[PDB]
RNA sequence: UUGUUGAUUUUGUGGGUGGUGGUGCAUGUGAUGCCCGUUCUGGCGCGCGCUACACUGAC
């Protein structure tokens, strides 16, 4: 009668990086919602964390969450490439002068 | 034992009415 | 017949439009409005939120234009937020435009009465109770109060008596304007009701209960 | 002292009297701790008079009094944190009384009452209540908390626990109440007590220090008299009255069966039967929620609808282009 | 007014007119 | 929600039915009859659906 | 358990239906057995939770607030259990002293002549000096 | 005996839209609405504010009252039936412009602001929410008929028509079908604006009724009929 | 304490006041009814072509 799964139950919501992330959304695109994280950045962070890209955010385990955290805050120690991370008024006045003196000619 | 489960649950944790008019500006 | 406050025997549905925000200010004296006169009301210290008279205009139009009023079974009372109590002759046809409505109230407040050549609008002395029928039931509109079918309510009430409905013209406020005078408080709809909508419901219910049609 | 240092006489007298308000309060507590059995009448002439003076001071120095009241509250856990009941004295019972006099007990949250009520509830449960002095001390505490909720009538679970054990303590077990935890099995009343003589139900504070059968009986009568009042006022209104009173009914039944002449439990019991009969115990329904209306959104618009400089600079060029291009032709 | 003031406080009016619900934020977390 | 997929064709949903708001723990095709499908839910009613 | 919808009263409901509810209302009996040791046989599921309703009237304000959640919609997915497990009378008093909000201490208009009963108005009848 | 719903939290009912034709709903068509914009800035033409201008336009200022359209929307929009998501409003301008009104809209209670909204809608053909999440007021293509539900009953308010009880009327109608009420915000005129589309005309009261009063009366019966409260 | 001046103020604690306030009414008067400032500083119309509003799609 007593069955407990060691992985833990699916999590509808999670709190990552002071941000609420829906478990339903895919891990890569569920991670994009955090500010400063785009699709490519989330993809690379997932690859570094060794988290399968067929997983939902709710199914992630605690150690995977901690690993992706550590990847985000401390990018360089994991060797992420660095690349991956009045005049107009004067011209207007000149044009206006030109127009007024154009009227003068005409 | 409590301190161990404090860490785990961290990830787990996450109208106009009546005659009210729309705001002026 | 056109009912009058002097007559108390006749059964009638009284509606008291409490907390009516009708006030005249002269820079010439004109009716205050929440948006037209904002800085002027700020100089008084009265918040512009509760300077909203067309709700009273809206309630009067639906109340006066209701069939029950045409049947001579309804009188309207307005208790101004300032403390001024106003009689509404059931025969009056107030102007449909608000700008013309405002010109009536300024005339009414200053002249104390409106006559046509019976005063259609006339100021009266407080308290309300002397003007109300001798035998009468009093209720208010409260959202927290229990949802009751107005048709069901009127049917179980006695015939010779009369019913007062205290509707708060105020956009927002604590529903205690008529607590001193009223004996019970009743809710009409589960959902919020505007003052114009709520009084229209009572007019619809009284028509069905009394078969005014 | 108050007369010599009125606010008007000199600057700062407000502060001196405010501090005096705290000082007077501790004196009132201090006198109660002192033995007064010799001169109870003289103590009564001082003890109430000082309280009356404190009431006048509290009316103007409630802030200073409240700060001292918290400090006395805070201190007595620390003494309870090391001495337990030995910290508790008559003055502590006096203190909780004075707070009710000088503060509004009928508040959901109050600066001094809420620390006090939580503290008194802790005694009503944590304390062993294994001696007649200890039980008598608990009886006074139950009365104080009852007066605190004389209007609010809030439910205190510790009062339920206290009544159960004390009633069972004086019947020691009869093998049918194993769910109640007793702390002393040697306080069982003898069968030979009459339970018909008129015994005073008032517990003097001075008798607490001195503390046999008559004293045990009087404590029992005072406690269960408060029990009857609690049923009538508080527990009657609660939805779970039948569940709350059910253990108490069995305890009172044991009192009647063992003692036919002893009348109070029968009166309380017969009262209890009337409450259960009238009260309709129904399945509660609370998730009946008001429906939620459709969402509301205001419209955004322009009050005066109309049918950055670089863009204007480009725009004026085009008009200039058109004229000048014509000009050449 | 004193009687009315007492009744509101039995209902949870808190004078500094905040409510009891305001007092229960953060209490349980820390 | 009970969903029917063509075997070896995960992309396409052939049929989707919402048996109940409660979880649907058992969904078994009837061995004799193709058209009818049986579902059980925590609603405690074992509805018999059809394609 | 928290609510039986069959016992709710609807305004439109017809008078014959209105009469039926009283007969259902009157004949109810709590079927939960306290002495049965088998959790599958206590018949708890057919009873209702009156005891929690009384906790809404608990003297402590915040404790009552927790009991009020069951009268509120269950929007929250779950409550972190570790934030409520280790609480003590000392912690409650310590938290009470360390309160984010400070209020004004006020006084009782009612006046009691004598704080304790004798052996006009007595605050604590049944107790004497 | 029946199991309770899994989630008992109250959820707002779906907002009705022209795309959905199956659900029963209260359709109210405020026909002969007098709404027009004209540069002076464009101002919603009014009987009282602008009579010299409309005289130059040649149109009668008697049928130049957008107020009547305004009050009707307040009552219809503020009714509990709207709050229950069982009422959707259409407005047919006298000039031939059909306007769809989202049930969620909160038109400004003040009339002067209401004019500001209408010039926007007529010119911009749409109105945005402050949070920019939904279409509130949209101009749509005529005829009105396609926007109505597939199975629906059509009626107009006619003073001369027989007086009928709206509650009994709605009750005797079917459950898959819906009801359309064509109300004239026009002050005066022949009641033939919706004769082409409507199949029968009914009267609501013996005495003359205002458009705001009549529409409010009609919807209250539906709430009694459908038990909306 | 003033601006030299002499008890006119200053300080602390309590504390009454709507008033060079209006409007009408009764042969000015009425314990009348009803309610409730000062000086400066600024103030496009007519036309084309192209892209999107996704699953007949995106990657």
């Amino acid at each position: 009668s007593l069955v407990v799964q060691e992985q833990g139950s699916f999590q509808h919501i999670l709190r990552l990086l002071n941000t609420n992330v829906d478990g339903n959304i895919k891990i890569v695109y569920a991670l994009t919602t955090i500010k400063g994280v785009g699709r490519r950045y989330s993809n690379l962070v997932c690859k570094k964390a060794d988290v399968d890209l067929h997983k939902r955010a709710g199914e992630l385990t605690q150690e995977e969450l901690e690993r992706i955290v550590q990847i985000m805050q401390n990018p360089t120690h994991y060797k992420i490439p660095a690349w991956f991370l009045t005049l107009a008024n004067n011209v207007e006045s000149k044009l206006r002068d030109d127009l007024e003196r154009l009227k003068k000619i005409r | 034992d409590k301190k161990a489960r404090r860490r785990t649950l961290r990830f787990y944790t996450s109208r106009f009415k009546g005659d009210d008019d729309i705001p002026y500006k | 017949p056109v009912l009058t406050s002097k007559d108390k025997i006749t059964k009638r549905m009284i509606v008291v439009l409490a907390m009516a925000s009708l006030e005249t200010h002269k820079i010439k004296y004109v009716l205050l409005n929440c948006d037209d006169h904002q800085g002027l009301l700020k100089k008084m210290g009265r918040d512009i939120s509760e300077a909203r008279p067309d709700i009273t205009h809206q309630c009067l139009l639906t109340l006066l234009d209701s069939p029950i009023n045409k049947a001579g079974k309804l009188q309207v009372y307005i208790q101004t937020s300032r403390g001024i109590l106003i009689e509404v002759n059931p025969t009056v046809r107030i102007p449909r435009t608000f700008k013309r409505f405002s010109g009536l109230m300024v005339q009414l407040l200053h002249k104390l009465s409106i006559r046509s050549v019976e005063k259609l609008l006339k100021v009266i002395k407080n308290p309300i109770t002397d003007h109300l029928p001798t035998k009468c039931r009093k209720v208010t509109l409260s959202f927290d109060a229990p949802v009751i079918r107005v048709q069901d309510y009127i049917e179980k009430l006695d015939d010779d008596e009369s019913i007062c409905v205290f509707v708060g013209a105020m956009a927002r406020g604590k529903d205690n304007f008529a607590d001193e005078y009223v004996d019970e408080k009743v809710g009409l709809s589960n959902y919020p009701l505007s003052a114009s909508v709520a009084c229209s419901k009572f007019c619809h219910g009284a028509e069905d209960a009394w078969n005014i049609l | 002292i108050i007369k010599a240092y009125q606010p008007k006489l000199a600057e700062g007298n407000k502060e001196k009297l405010g501090k005096f308000t705290a000082v007077l309060l501790r004196h009132i507590i201090f006198l109660s701790n002192q033995n007064y059995l010799k001169n109870v009448q003289s103590f009564k002439r001082t003890q109430n008079a000082l309280i009356s003076i404190l009431k006048s001071l509290s009316e103007k120095y409630n802030r200073e009094l409240s700060e001292e009241c918290r400090d006395y509250i805070n201190e007595m856990q620390a003494r309870y944190k090391k001495n337990h009941f030995d910290a508790l004295s008559n003055g502590d019972l006096v203190f909780f009384s004075i707070i009710g006099i000088l503060f509004s007990t009928s508040d959901q949250y109050h600066l001094v009452i809420t620390p006090a009520l939580i503290l008194m509830s802790q005694f009503l449960e944590q304390i062993k209540f294994n001696s007649l002095k200890r039980i008598a001390f608990g009886a006074v505490l139950v009365r104080i908390v009852s007066q605190y909720q004389r209007i609010s009538k809030r439910y205190i679970p510790e009062v339920v626990y206290f009544f159960q054990k004390i009633l069972l303590t004086f019947i020691v077990k009869p093998l049918d109440f194993e769910n109640i935890r007793l702390d002393s099995y040697e306080l069982g009343l003898p069968l030979d007590v009459d339970f018909t003589k008129k015994r005073s139900t008032i517990i003097p504070l001075h008798t607490l220090s001195t503390m046999p059968v008559d004293q045990c009986v009087s404590v029992l009568l005072n406690v269960m008299e408060s029990l009857d009042a609690t049923i009538s006022t508080v527990w009657k209104s609660l939805p779970a009255f039948n569940e709350i009173i059910l253990p108490i009914q069995q305890l009172l039944s044991a009192y009647t069966s063992k003692y036919s002449d002893f009348e109070k439990p029968r009166n309380i019991l017969n009262k209890v039967e009337k409450l259960t009969k009238f009260t309709e115990h129904i399945p509660l329904a609370l998730q009946n929620h008001k429906p939620v209306s459709i969402p509301t959104h205001a419209p955004k618009y322009e009050e005066n609808f109309n049918p950055k400089m670089k863009a204007q600079l480009k725009k004026e060029r085009k008009f200039t282009m058109k004229e000048i291009r014509k000009d050449a032709k | 007014e004193l009687e009315q003031q007492r009744l509101d406080r039995m209902n949870g009016m808190i004078e500094l007119e905040r409510g009891v619900e305001d007092l229960d934020d953060g209490f349980w977390e820390n | 929600l009970v969903s029917v997929y063509d075997s070896y064709n995960p992309r396409t949903i052939l049929l989707s039915i919402n048996a109940s708001t409660h979880p649907t723990h058992v969904t078994k095709f009837h061995t004799q009859d193709n058209k009818i499908l049986a579902t059980a839910s925590d609603d405690r009613v074992t509805r018999l659906w059809d394609i | 358990m928290l609510h039986n919808p069959a016992f709710i009263s609807n305004p439109f409901q017809t008078p014959d239906q209105v009469a039926n509810l009283k007969t259902l209302k009157e004949n109810y009996v709590d079927p939960f057995d306290v002495h049965e040791s088998d959790p599958e046989l206590t018949h708890a599921l057919d009873s209702s939770l009156w005891e929690l309703a009384s906790l809404m009237e608990h003297y402590h304000p915040n404790v009552a607030t927790l009991a009020k959640i069951f009268a509120q919609p269950f929007k929250k997915l779950s409550y972190n259990m570790e934030d409520f497990l280790d609480w003590n009378y000392d912690s409650l008093l310590n938290a009470e002293s360390s309160r984010k909000l400070k209020t004004l201490p006020t006084l009782e208009f009612e006046a009691f002549t004598n704080v304790f009963d004798n052996e006009g108005n007595v605050y604590l009848p049944g107790v004497a000096w």
